[PDB]
């Protein structure tokens, strides 16, 4: 009983070291603290060679002494996966943390599988349709395919991933899994109860009949939980991928937070630090964690992951090490954004494999090469319209900065879940009403129309109708003189009268600050530990 | 040499004892005439190994937490960051000139813990919870951790009470709700403090209008700032009786890098007493970009691989772990919750640093202050493209919502008429219109300093601006207007805007009625 369950070596951090005197456990093994306050799971590192493993905290190591018992549980991190894990919310080490009891357990899957052999891989080019303007338009999205956001601290790539579940993970009849990896606790406990309002999530007796399932590794949580909360959300969209057999959504909020996680890890396991600050492995540990989310031959998992840029920097090497692992990848820029121009979506640096034409159609394709062509034009066009004016130009070049600033204008959009904060009503674009309207404002179709017209609407029916508006109230500005419903006798008492219908409410005085308030007595010495471990005051001598 | 090897050698395999038996008989008396030599040995105690650039390696303490405060015996506390095999390194609260290898370490049995409570209400305390005030020690309280983790996903809802902070420009147009993280970020000398003074101040004037439950107990913790503006502020809070509400939580620029890396913590947990307990707290960690400066001193001392900038890669899980306990807790952990503003400094408005996009990743809004219009007298100098609050929108004041929304449209048209003409000769007479009414508007919402206005006060203010009202005045004697509007309106209608929550069609009534018999200095 005292082999196979060793003790705790030494405490760095979020690193643990446990030397075990016979039998080691395993690489990426889970071992449990005894006696710590809370729930300890350590998965192991690294087997560091003198009967000693090397270990990575799931949880805070603040209480952590150095001959604790530690317990091999002889297999990895096992998650509850199955459809009774659906409409639950489940930590890193697949714990319910919002309190409807346990987990139905279908089946407990390691959280650490390889990826699916060559042989097992999809190539199907299928569009999903997002009802996004930029999006549908120049960068289209893969059914199953992998998708990122990428974006530096306020550019709206969570809003982006939200109007995506909004407008996907319905008319999509599959189940969706929420892995939320170092965001906000805030934007977690937002999406869970949108969800219980919309019935994406059902709770109670109806809890079979739910949609999505939340694995939550928030930015409050150390950095082995939120390295390894990943894996969680994975395991539990490949079960139903392979299990299930049907299509999964799997959106990630932030995939950079797994790969600063692991790089907070990393510096104090030992390693020499690779560029930046970033760990060796960040290659292959980045695709390690991606080439698992793919689809098989026996289901789909559609993937959408934020990715963080870290100072505004798609030169870092998480970004540029992401990259070359999604079919789409939409890049959100800032600059994009101080235009007011909403989704920022960068149109000269969002690409995708279906931007092809013998995948979308040459009218889609033609169509988005030329509003590319036409904002390129501009772009080089900008260095000169910056000192020169727009005096200096050409007519020629006239027209390509007046059609690319409308082109601009119409790729903003607004949406359905930024009209909380927004107050505009959202709108849903169809890829034929987005091809259209393009190619007409490519054209010159639309020349009558002024840039304004085209600022946050949804298709070019809106572009005529604000544009007959906008000339509309050219004119319409007065006639609010008299002839109110707001003089003195229409419905209005007085203002005394008014008064005395104010609930008066009692101040109380004492600010309730003593209620149950337990003081203890504070030592005006320190107390201390003595070497027989009894409270003593501090001696007096340096 | 394998442990194969030196595993046999437990075993007994001499054959032959004879100086086993030579120096047992011999080997105490040798180490009994050298007992003057000898410094008593030390298991659950500590005895300093070395000590140097404010972290001591201490040899022993075979029975100490990891992060756990220990006690050098010349009195300085210390945290055990690192527990090793051979020793544990200790991170210093305090300078270590007085700290000496061969010191003795003692154990508290308690990882990191700050006096919070009722009694702390009122104190200046450093970066631990001693008080450097000189009042005396802190009664009626009680130890709680430093390092508690933020509450999960279902002890949480959504943000609805509104935290007036007292600013027109914050108030009208980037709202606080009551559990929000609204970080200030600005260049130097940009009015960052202010706004987080005038929000203590107007918390003060609140909470003798409340009953009980909706007060809110302020917290400031000033991280690396001087102690002459520490001493300022306490005697600018103490004078306005804004300390009666305020924890004043200093770890100065002459302190130990670990000190100001812990105060904000030290901060949050005298917070999150009032957090906890239902009522409502505000803290304001006044330059978190100063944190992250000693984090990082901290951090490089311990030979830890700097990453960008030179920061040490956990530098954005120390203001997470920070900020993610700002939070607004459910009806069943009490309702309570905790508004927090971190101060970030930015160089030269470079928004795109560091910890500048690592706050702003955390946070729930921004308030941009600019220099362009900090040095034009626009003061809050509020960049109303870049500032944003969308979890306090939607739960701001009623009738600062009817009016602020039109107030939001004319500046974003006066920042489009000003981004087309920035140069004065082209006035297509409606554009002039737009200009007009923006810098009425511009002028509206400027204000001076340690005087915040209460709600009704700015609602009817820019009622009187964002319609007619004010086009009398021209564009200089506003700041008197918006003064003569306050002072001659009828102080009746500010008690039916503050009881109603919005303005009824017969208090607009009214409020048309009483802003025409209002003698504007413009005339
Ligand atoms: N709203 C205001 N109206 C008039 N003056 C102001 C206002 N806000 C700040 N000031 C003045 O501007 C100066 C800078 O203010 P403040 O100290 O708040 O800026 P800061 O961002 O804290 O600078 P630092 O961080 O370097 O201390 C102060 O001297 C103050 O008197
Ligand atoms: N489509 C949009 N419409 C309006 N505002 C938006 C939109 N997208 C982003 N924003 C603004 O950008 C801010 C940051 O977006 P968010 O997704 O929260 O940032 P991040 O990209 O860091 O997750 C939001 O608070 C919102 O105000
Ligand atoms: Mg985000
Ligand atoms: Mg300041």
């Amino acid at each position: 009983p005292a082999i196979d369950a060793g003790y705790v070596s030494q405490v760095i951090g979020p690193v643990v070291d446990v030397r075990f005197d016979g039998e080691l456990p395993s690489i990426l093994s889970s071992l449990e603290v005894e006696g710590h306050s809370v729930r300890l799971v350590l998965e192991v590192a690294q087997h560091m060679g003198d009967n000693t493993v090397r270990c990575i905290a799931m949880d805070s190591t603040d209480g952590l002494v150095r001959g604790q018992k530690v317990v091999d549980t002889g297999s990895p991190i096992k998650v509850p996966v199955g459809r009774g894990t659906l409409g639950r919310i489940m930590n890193v080490i697949g714990e319910p943390v919002d309190e409807q009891g346990p987990i139905d357990a279908a089946d407990i899957w390691s959280i650490h599988r390889e990826a699916p052999e060559f042989t097992e891989q999809s190539t199907e080019q299928e569009i999903l349709v997002t009802g996004i303007k930029v999006v549908d338009l120049l960068a289209p999205y893969q059914r199953g395919g992998k998708i990122g956001l990428f974006g530096g601290a306020g550019v709206g790539k969570t809003v982006l991933i939200m109007e995506l579940i909004n407008n996907v993970a319905k008319a999509h009849g599959g189940f969706s899994v929420f892995a939320g990896v170092g965001e906000r606790t805030r934007e977690g406990n937002d999406l869970y109860r949108e969800m219980i309002e919309s019935g994406v999530i059902k709770l109670g007796a109806e809890r079979g009949n739910s949609k999505c399932t939340l694995v939550y590794g928030q930015m409050n949580e150390p950095p082995g939980a939120r390295a390894r909360v990943a894996l969680t959300g994975l395991t539990v969209a490949e079960y139903f991928r392979d299990i299930e057999g049907q299509d999964v959504l799997l959106f990630v909020d932030n995939i950079f937070r797994f790969t600063q996680a692991n790089s907070e890890v990393s510096a104090l396991l030992g390693r020499i630090p690779s560029a930046v600050g970033y760990q060796p492995t960040l290659a292959t540990d980045l695709g390690g964690l991606q080439e698992r989310i793919t689809t098989t031959t026996k289901g789909s998992i559609t993937s959408v992951q934020a990715v963080y840029v870290p100072a505004d920097d798609l030169t870092d090497p998480a970004p540029a090490t992401t990259f070359a692992h999604l079919d789409a990848t939409t890049v959100l820029s800032r600059s994009i954004a101080e235009l007011g121009i909403y989704p920022a979506v960068d149109p000269l640096d969002s690409t995708s494999r279906m931007l092809n034409p013998n995948v979308i159609g040459a009218e889609h394709y033609n169509v988005a090469r030329g509003v590319q062509k036409v904002l390129q034009d501009y772009k080089n066009l900008q260095d000169i319209i910056a000192i020169l004016g727009m005096d200096e130009l050409s007519e020629e070049d006239k027209l390509t900065v007046a059609r690319a600033r409308k082109i601009q204008r119409f790729l903003s959009q607004p949406f359905q879940v930024a009209e909380v904060f927004t107050g505009t009503p959202g709108k849903y674009v169809d890829l034929a009403d987005t091809i259209s309207g393009f190619q007409g404002v490519l054209t010159g179709k639309y020349d009558d129309l002024p840039e304004m017209a085209f600022y946050m609407v949804g298709d070019i029916k809106e572009v005529k109708e604000k544009a007959d508006k906008m000339a509309k109230d050219i004119a319409s500005r007065k006639e609010a003189d008299n002839k109110k419903v707001s003089e003195e006798l229409k419905d209005i008492p007085s203002l005394d009268k008014l008064v005395s219908e104010i609930k008066e409410v009692v101040i109380e005085e004492d600010d309730g600050l003593e209620e149950d308030f337990k003081a203890e007595a504070l030592s005006s010495e320190t107390v201390v530990l003595n070497e027989e471990g009894k409270s003593v005051p501090l001696p007096k001598k340096n | 040499a394998d442990a194969k090897a030196l595993d046999e050698l437990r075993k007994p395999k001499f054959s032959s004892k004879y100086l086993i038996q030579h120096v047992s008989q011999k080997l105490i008396p040798a180490v009994k005439e050298w007992e003057k030599s000898y410094q008593p040995p030390v298991i659950h105690l500590g005895r300093v190994l070395s000590v140097g650039d404010g972290i001591a390696r201490v040899y022993g303490l075979k029975s100490v937490q990891a992060g756990e405060l220990v006690c050098f015996d010349s009195g300085v506390k210390g945290m055990a960051l690192n527990l090793q095999a051979d020793h544990v390194g200790v991170v210093v609260f305090g300078n270590d000139s007085v700290i000496h290898q061969g010191d003795l370490v003692y154990r508290t049995g308690q990882i990191v813990n700050v006096p919070i409570g009722p009694g702390t209400l009122g104190r200046v305390t450093d970066g631990l919870g001693q008080p450097i005030d000189g009042k005396g020690p802190l009664t009626n309280v009680r130890s709680s951790l430093v390092e508690v983790k933020a509450p999960g996903i279902i002890a949480r809802q959504s943000v609805r009470e509104p935290l007036f902070t007292g600013v027109k420009a914050v108030d009208a147009l980037v709202p606080i709700g009551r559990g929000q993280r609204e970080l200030i970020i600005g260049d130097r000398q940009t009015g960052k403090t202010a706004v987080a003074i005038d929000a203590i101040i107007h918390q003060k004037n609140c909470n003798e209008q409340v009953p009980k439950a909706q007060r809110v107990y302020c917290v400031y913790v000033a991280v690396g700032q001087k102690r002459s503006t520490v001493a300022q502020l306490v005697k600018l809070f103490t004078q306005t009786g804004a300390m009666r509400y305020t924890i004043m939580v200093s770890a100065t620029a002459s302190d130990a890098a670990p000190l100001q890396f812990l105060a904000p913590y030290s901060g949050c947990a005298m917070a999150e007493y009032f957090r906890d307990t239902g009522k409502h707290g505000l803290i304001i960690y006044d330059d978190l970009s100063k944190q992250s400066v000693a984090y990082r001193q901290m951090s490089l001392l311990l030979r830890r691989p700097p990453g960008r900038e030179a920061f040490p890669g956990d530098v954005f899980y120390l203001h997470s772990r920070l900020l993610e306990r700002a939070a607004k807790l459910s009806k069943e952990l009490g309702g309570g919750s905790l508004t927090a503003f971190p101060v970030i400094e930015t160089q030269a408005g470079d928004v795109s640093a560091y910890i500048a996009t690592n706050v702003i990743s955390i946070t729930d809004g921004q308030i941009f202050l600019e220099t362009e219009l900090f040095y034009k007298g626009i003061r809050p100098a509020l960049n109303v493209g870049l500032s944003v609050s969308r979890v306090g929108s939607a739960a701001q004041f009623p009738g600062m919502k009817q009016v602020a929304g039109t107030l939001k449209l004319e500046l974003a048209q006066y920042r489009e008429v000003a981004a087309f003409a920035q140069f004065g000769s082209d006035l297509d007479a409606a554009t002039q219109y737009v200009l007009e009414r923006g810098a009425r508007l511009t002028e509206m919402l400027k204000q001076k300093q340690f005087a915040p206005i209460p709600i009704e006060r700015q609602t009817v203010a820019v009622y009187a601006a964002t319609k007619g009202f004010l086009d009398k005045v021209r564009v200089q004697d506003i700041v008197a207007a918006e003064e003569a509007v306050i002072s001659q309106v009828n102080p009746a209608v500010f008690k039916i805007l503050k009881a109603n929550g919005k303005i009824t069609p017969a208090l607009d009534a009214h409020l048309k009625a009483e802003l025409r018999k209002v003698k504007l200095p413009g005339a």
